[PDB]
């Protein structure tokens, strides 16, 4: 999927008890000391003038004229340094492109109920097999909603799949896997990172009473604690997309639009206080 | 209702007190049992072992305990337990499907950051800062030396000139008016921006401390392919992962470190991980993944290894194999299994974990509050200074 | 006996970093840059607009203001009289630090356009692997 940003990502650097602790308290506090030291300049003027130091953009301000107001001004910009360079030495990182999964699983209600929603989501397995076994035994209509978006084989589905003709395709954990690791571009992800449903595995067939069974067994097992099977798969089912600078766009920057919307809202919500508090 | 031994302490008289039992193990076993037309009767091991295939003292006999030494004696005929299938397992006694397919993972100690109040002045060394703190009060002085004797800005003002200078204030008001000082303040303006650029650069990682050696890899982790006297990693005794490392024909020096230091039952391992006594824990990644899931300081590290299942133990010679083999495998086939995962394993109560840098809290910068209150209330006697200044 | 020990690897060509006139634009979509630009000059119109009609800041001086304050500048010695203005002003001036910030946090990266595209992790690298 092409994935968002959250409108609070760039609020997450640091906890909303952090932000109402410093910038309510904290500079209030601050402000109301630089008036009473300068007293012994409207406390309006000093609240501008902490707000213009806490992200120092050359806002014009009025300086204080006392000298301990002076002391008060050089550590509290001090501060502001430092929670500037700490706000921004991980802003980078925070405001990211996350990608978030459309599906949330296999008992996810747009698999549930594919009707109820303006695009008809087209989702659908290769027939012949163990899948639709699982799903008709499991979920009878939503096999019969499989029956008209059947794939003829693997490759014909990933194809499908790389254009706008099919959406998801359900069908074992290991052949995914490997065509995930193995796609170009890593277009292609399994939902869940790894949702498993069956969780069976993969074993050799047998004639009933066979007398082959214990020794291939023990070989089996024997190959397993061994760790041959590590490199086995390593070899041949590993992957590409495994264990893997981007430009912004208004959704990565929507939480900041959204603040300055809401402070000209309430900017003219205080125009209007104003002129009936006047009248 | 579960009969099993009341103390497990070594060295203690050990008498069979019912318990009640109740987890995976157990109703899965009811599942069985309504399933297929049997009775059960529940009791658990005589000791706190898995099974490991062990050399007795007298005439050199091999033997087992625990789970198969039972089983092999006629004393249980079936097993409901998280037991790993193995090689050396399946020799004797014949495994069904499993029922949970999981590996081997390191756990490990979270190690949350250390927060202090002096984190925020780390970057620069106490001789650094002291010695800026002394040049910012030396320039001031000779920027006031020049501008007074000047051919054709006060002390209060020159000072307050360099300090906005070093942080970004304003509160300097008045350039200089001599050109010989007008150069060397700019060149002051250019150290002061060197410095704030050096301080911002690199505070955020002394904020908030890093994980050079919390962050394991699998078993290649160097800490665990050469085991030194100061890192000290071990598992449960006589347990699958026992002989899964006695097997491997690479780690068996490694083995050599992990003998010494294996405790009796995984509980006693989490417990001893969990108080900074056992350094990593070497186990099923099942287990693992849910005691971090439920203990919050504990983590996992991942890179899982030795893929395997847990399954239901049996005698070689029992008619039970087919049918419990289709029961369990029909319990995979329909929702039984997942809604038991979901209601018995599947269960958060912190997670923390994600790729994103860390999320700044209070205790990341209380030194900032701290250090703000003592300007505050240096300020509010500094006053009282200037006070008695001005009277005189 | 062999005269030199060496052993098989690969050579490959190193892509020189080629600065287009834009890069420094790169960080910043064009859209969003218009987008901006549009917003500097509708918050400078907001601030006098604001500032004459108040019975308790010109085009000029509102709009250096503006300026200056996104730019970090200082151009006009400027403030604004009317009290919502101020909040509507340091508001605009918050929101100017973050998309500065956030445009020096990647200015930077998108300035050199190297990417480990060509570095070869030997031969167990995939596009290797697989032709």
């Amino acid at each position: 999927s092409n994935g968002t940003v959250s409108p609070s990502a760039f609020l997450e650097p640091f906890s909303a008890s952090v932000w109402v602790m410093m910038f309510v308290m904290l500079l209030i506090v601050s402000a109301i000391a630089v008036f009473v030291f300068e007293y012994f300049f409207t406390i309006g003027k000093a609240i501008w003038l902490l707000w213009g130091l806490v992200f120092n953009n050359s806002v014009p301000v009025q300086n204080p004229k006392g000298t301990t107001s002076k002391i008060m001004v050089s550590v509290w910009a001090f501060f502001a340094v430092i929670f500037l360079a700490s706000y921004t030495a991980n802003l980078a990182a925070f405001i990211q492109e996350e990608f978030v999964d459309q599906v949330t699983g296999l008992s996810d209600k747009k698999f549930q109920r594919p009707h109820d929603y303006s695009p008809p989501f087209r989702f659908g397995t290769v027939p012949n097999g163990s899948t639709e076994r699982n799903i008709r035994n499991n979920y009878p209509y939503m096999h019969q909603y499989m029956t008209r978006f059947n794939q003829r084989g693997v490759e014909d589905a990933l194809v499908s799949l790389k254009t706008g003709k099919l959406d998801a395709f359900i069908y074992d954990a290991a052949v995914l896997n490997y065509k995930a690791g193995r796609d170009e571009g890593c277009k292609l992800v399994t939902i869940g990172s790894g949702y498993i449903f069956a969780t069976t595995g993969y074993g050799i067939a047998l004639q009933k009473g066979s007398p082959w069974k214990r020794q291939i067994d023990l070989a089996l097992l024997q190959f397993v604690g061994d760790g041959e099977m590590e490199e086995l798969e390593t070899l041949w089912l590993t992957g590409i997309c495994h264990n893997e600078s981007s430009q912004l766009d208004i959704d990565n920057m929507a939480g900041v639009f959204y603040m300055l919307a809401a402070a000209m809202a309430l900017s003219l919500i205080t125009f209007i206080w104003e002129h009936l508090f006047y009248w | 209702i579960c009969t099993g031994p009341n103390d497990t302490s070594p060295g203690s008289p050990r008498h069979t007190v019912p318990q009640c039992c109740y987890g995976f193990c157990i109703d899965l076993l009811i599942k069985l049992a309504r399933t297929m037309n049997f009775t059960y009767e529940v009791h658990l091991v005589a000791d706190g072992k898995f099974g490991t295939q062990e050399r007795v003292n007298n005439s050199n006999k091999k033997e087992w305990n625990g789970m198969m030494g039972e089983l092999l004696s006629g004393q249980a005929d079936m097993i409901v337990a998280p037991l790993t299938i193995n090689n050396e397992r399946a020799q004797y006694i014949e495994f069904s499907k499993p029922f949970k397919y999981q590996g081997l993972t390191i756990l490990v100690k979270k190690e949350i950051p250390r927060s202090t109040l002096d984190s925020f002045m780390q970057p620069f060394q106490s001789t650094l800062w002291l010695l800026v703190g002394l040049s910012v009060h030396v320039v001031a002085v000779m920027l006031y030396l020049l501008d007074r004797f000047s051919p054709f800005l006060t002390l209060s003002s020159a000072m307050w000139f360099s300090w906005g200078v070093l942080l970004n204030s304003g509160i300097g008001e008045g350039a200089p008016r001599s050109f010989s000082a007008r150069i060397l303040g700019m060149v002051w303006a250019g150290f002061a921006m060197i410095i704030v650029a050096s301080y911002t650069a690199n505070l955020a990682a002394f904020l908030v401390l890093d994980r050079p050696e919390e962050r394991i890899t699998g078993i290649n982790d160097p800490r665990l392919r050469n085991p030194s006297d100061k890192f000290i990693y071990a598992t449960v005794k006589q347990s699958s992962v026992d002989i899964y490392f006695r097997r491997q024909v690479e780690l068996s020096t490694m083995y050599r470190h992990m003998e010494k230091h294996n405790y009796e039952s995984a509980a006693e391992a989490i417990q001893a991980v969990r108080d900074n006594k056992l350094h990593a824990f070497i186990w099923d990644s099942a287990v693992l993944e849910f005691e971090a899931s439920q203990k919050c300081d504990l983590v996992t590290t991942g890179e899982l290894f030795f893929r395997s299942g847990f399954g239901i133990g049996m005698r070689k010679d029992s008619p039970w194999k087919q049918n419990v083999s289709l029961s369990i495998l029909k319990s995979h086939e329909n929702g039984f299994m997942e809604d038991l995962d979901k209601t018995w394993v599947r269960y958060q109560e912190c997670d923390s974990r994600s790729n994103a840098p860390a999320t700044l809290t209070f205790e990341n910068m209380a030194g900032v509050f701290m250090l703000v209150a003592g300007g505050i209330v240096a300020g509010i006697f500094l006053i009282f200074i200037e006070i008695a200044y001005k009277r005189h």
